[PDB]
RNA sequence: UAAGGUGAUAUGAACCGUUAUAACCGGCGAUUUCCGAAUGGGGAAACCCAGUGUGUUUCGACACACUAUCAUUAACUGAAUCCAUAGGUUAAUGAGGCGAACCGGGGGAACUGAAACAUCUAAGUACCCCGAGGAAAAGAAAUCAACCGAGAUUCCCCCAGUAGCGGCGAGCGAACGGGGAGCAGCCCAGAGCCUGAAUCAGUGUGUGUGUUAGUGGAAGCGUCUGGAAAGGCGCGCGAUACAGGGUGACAGCCCCGUACACAAAAAUGCACAUGCUGUGAGCUCGAUGAGUAGGGCGGGACACGUGGUAUCCUGUCUGAAUAUGGGGGGACCAUCCUCCAAGGCUAAAUACUCCUGACUGACCGAUAGUGAACCAGUACCGUGAGGGAAAGGCGAAAAGAAC
RNA sequence: CGAAGGUGUGCUGUGAGGCAUGCUGGAGGUAUCAGAAGUGCGAAUGCUGACAUAAGUAACGAUAAAGCGGGUGAAAAGCCCGCUCGCCGGAAGACCAAGGGUUCCUGUCCAACGUUAAUCGGGGCAGGGUGAGUCGACCCCUAAGGCGAGGCCGAAAGGCGUAGUCGAUGGGAAACAGGUUAAUAUUCCUGUACUUGGUGUUACUGCGAAGGGGGGACGGAGAAGGCUAUGUUGGCCGGGCG
RNA sequence: UACGGUGCUGAAGCAACAAAUGCCCUGCUUCCAGGAAAAGCCUCUAAGCAUCAGGUAACAUCAAAUCGUACCCCAAACCGA
């Protein structure tokens, strides 16, 4: 997804990151209960977040 | 019968703990030696 | 530390030999002395822990020169 | 003022147990697993934002990890922070 | 640069199922393949209440060494060896005997 | 580079991926909690407590940066005290700590031997301390030699267990000279002319060649025994590849490789080539290292134990000449010969292996080999420094024994 | 078509030994003549492991003591329940510090551990459990003492020490009663309290420290007097009529 | 009534006497051997600031973080294998 997310603004990125974080939180909440029967999702979300962070760093002073 | 070891944590730490070891040159040397050996517990420190 | 500031004379080790040649370790300390030296240029006394040899050297050369040398060496006075 | 991002990270899970259940039912108090670094205020903030529910007070405690033995090898479970969060009267939590 | 792959029909050079043929089912990182119908073992499957397994003498396909199988060339009617070569900026396998590309 | 993947004990679950952002491998980046030199202050290491400033706030608070010490230089400030200096506050630069051995320096034992023991030996060893480098140190004759000559240092073989030293005991033990490895010479004590002239370091660029992923890489079938063939017996083929490892028993031709031939977007080592910054070459005139050389007293080093003892170093007290001069040639003198101390720099041959890769072994094969083939510096023991084990093998394949 | 190794047998050599072969074993061995040695073990109060002997012997860890009924169970002297009995009671009870670090509670299991059995356990496995403005630490302050910028001293390492900064075992703000869990409670809940900080206020109007002063701030023994904790008796209230 | 317990309910709830080694008492009396420190706390001003801040006054609001809290603790859990 990085090539797609690279074509964005800083503000845009930040919002996306926030959203991702929220999603992750939700997953965690679900995971703890017996709701989440799709574990890979959590793995994905974290990765996405990381990618976003990396992108942000690249943008701001690199 | 009052046996020799009469534990006290603070006393132990002050005596033998990491910071004490650091404080002196000989202590430092000891630490270094331990490291070289491969000790898991470098000091008395928990 | 017993070190002439002008000359650099430290203590050196050696032996006491007895009449039966019994070596025993000893030191040879330098003949140090703290002496106020008048510095004519700056118009003040500079105290220096110096050997008698150091003093002699100073006399020979001029205190100023000695001071300069010391400075060059990175030594406070 | 706690950062949104920080808040999201704070709260680890709901804690299911008899005691917890009792707390929920009788005293209107939810029992959460939270980050070990998460202070009380932060936790409260997280609760308010992320569950949308007024908080009366948060009590925290640190649970020490049990030492176990997997076959011959000894090994310790992690410490973790439990939080009893008391919700205001009439606050029903999903 | 792996000469045998998932969906290749192979012939067995050695063992109890030597001479027989079968499609490779899957290939393992250990340097062994599992081929369809070839190396069979009658495992005694231990029942478990969970996962809906009844438990019985199940005849399943054990692995075989990749070295023990060979890619079969349909044209020659025989086992062959595989070579590698670049056709149109892309690496492809070919039968050593007859020099034709694997497709 | 790919058709398979999501490290291991260790399956499963939920998934991703298959001609190219799945996974894997390599370059350059990003992230990099806390403790630790630990450096904002403190501290019972992985914890406690700040200050200042810049931004934000839903005004409850957040965030993130900086704040050690010393050295050096600079700026401002500044006592007794007039000027000054000490001191003080900032700023910049560097240092600090760790690390196997080797290296140089500062200190420095004893057991032991002498069939006792004190000189002597062990030994400038062990050990402690400081400092450095990929090597270090040494180094460009005030050196040897012998009236012939050699031509800085270092290292190897001789010289030679010689000459010597030595309670002339135990022991210690050269040099000259010869054969080799490698070889390199320069600058300042200073000013004149000429002005960018050799060389060196940092730093870009270019070329060559490595290194850090990789790619291709030959040729075998039948039959007998057998659980299985790579074995037997037949008949073939490859070989710049019969190194090695695996594969159901021993395989050149089944697999991985091997010989051989190729490969780098990116980073980077070493050679030369070249630009820029600093550095000054050649010429003439000189100048030619003083509390120094020597000496006395005391020690130490020289194979050399004070001896008839040259030479070097110096704790102590002295103290020249200064090239028409001075040093040395093993007491000392005379003659001759030979060199120019009291300022520096300097590659190579030499020393070592914590570590990386490749290959080898009349080396070990589980009481051996590392203490450690195994989750070992672990368990366990000890207040602590510290000590410190035992423990490998089902099968070809779990087909690990349903009922 | 069975290597080494293991184990029998037969033959053979003057001996160390050798050859052959049955069984076991399941993959290596190696003639000859040379070469090199970690080359031969019964002893070393040798070292390591294994296994004997004494011997089914001594002992089973305070002479506070048991008995029976029922339960569960494969099985009960030992576990659970009950009724008796006995022991401690300035402790063998209750609550802490130190030290330990999950031993707490529940379910479950009995190989090993428990000096016997064990259904039980401080044993195995799984899950649960520790809630603070006022308790303690942290924090502010210091003692003995430690470290210590500069500094003085010292071959080096380092020693001593000023300013300072650490250091409790001492000084420094504040909470009680009841109820509750299988397991926490001055921490949860119920009631009723207190503290010292900010911030904002209106009201007022001398505030301000690295300094001054007070205070904090203190020994042994003795003697009482006033009290309460607490206990006894009566009253009261509930129950009883053997 | 899952024989563990849970829910409701609830009388009197006084007096006298005795009484600590506990409290008043960091007191008092006495003795010689002559009995921590520093902060919190109260107070005084200096430099300062000056009609601002700061101080005390009540009242409102916010605040009190962090770590410990199980269990044993004269012992079968600590020091003695």
């Amino acid at each position: 997804k990085a090539k797609e997310l690279r074509e964005k603004s800083v503000e845009e990125l930040n919002t996306e990151l926030l959203n991702l974080l929220r999603e992750q939180f939700n997953l965690r909440m679900q995971a703890a209960s017996g709701q989440l029967q799709q574990s890979h999702l959590l793995k994905q979300v974290r990765r996405d977040v990381a990618r976003v962070k990396t992108l942000l760093n690249e943008k701001a002073g690199a | 019968m009052k046996r020799t070891f009469q534990p006290s944590v603070l006393k132990r730490n002050r005596s033998h703990g990491f910071r004490a070891r650091m404080a002196t040159k000989n202590g430092r040397q000891v630490l270094a030696r331990r490291r070289a050996k491969g000790r898991a517990r470098l000091t008395v420190s928990k | 530390s017993r070190v002439c500031q002008v000359t650099g004379k430290r203590p050196v080790t050696g032996n006491n030999r007895s009449h039966a040649l019994n070596a025993t370790k000893r030191r040879f300390l330098p003949n140090l002395h703290s002496h106020r030296f008048w510095v004519e240029s700056e118009k003040r006394f500079v105290t220096l822990r110096v050997s008698a040899k150091g003093m002699r050297v100073i006399d020979k050369k001029g205190i100023d020169t000695v001071l300069a040398e010391l400075r060059a060496r990175g030594e406070k006075y | 003022m706690i950062r949104e991002e920080r808040l999201l990270k704070v709260l680890r899970a709901p804690h299911v147990s008899e005691k917890a259940s009792t707390a929920m039912e009788k005293s209107n108090t939810i029992v959460l697993k939270v980050a070990k670094d998460a202070t009380k205020a932060e936790i409260k903030a997280a609760v308010q934002k992320l569950f949308e529910v007024e908080v009366e007070v948060v009590n925290t405690l640190v649970v020490k990890g049990k030492v176990k033995r997997h076959g011959q090898r000894i090994g310790r479970r992690s410490d973790w922070k439990k939080a009893y969060v008391t919700l205001k009267e009439g606050q029903n939590l999903d | 640069a792996a000469k045998i792959r998932r969906d290749d029909e192979v012939i067995v050079l050695t063992g109890k199922d030597k001479g027989k043929r079968g499609k490779v089912k899957n290939v393992l990182s250990s340097g062994k393949v599992i081929v369809e119908g070839i190396n069979l073992v009658k495992k005694h499957q231990k029942p478990v209440p969970a996962l809906n397994q009844p438990g019985g003498i199940v005849e399943k396909e054990a692995a075989i060494q990749v070295s023990n199988v060979a890619i079969f060339n349909a044209a020659t009617g025989k086992a062959d060896r595989v070579g590698f070569r670049f056709e149109d900026g892309k690496k492809v396998r070919f039968f050593k005997s007859n020099s034709e590309t694997i497709k």
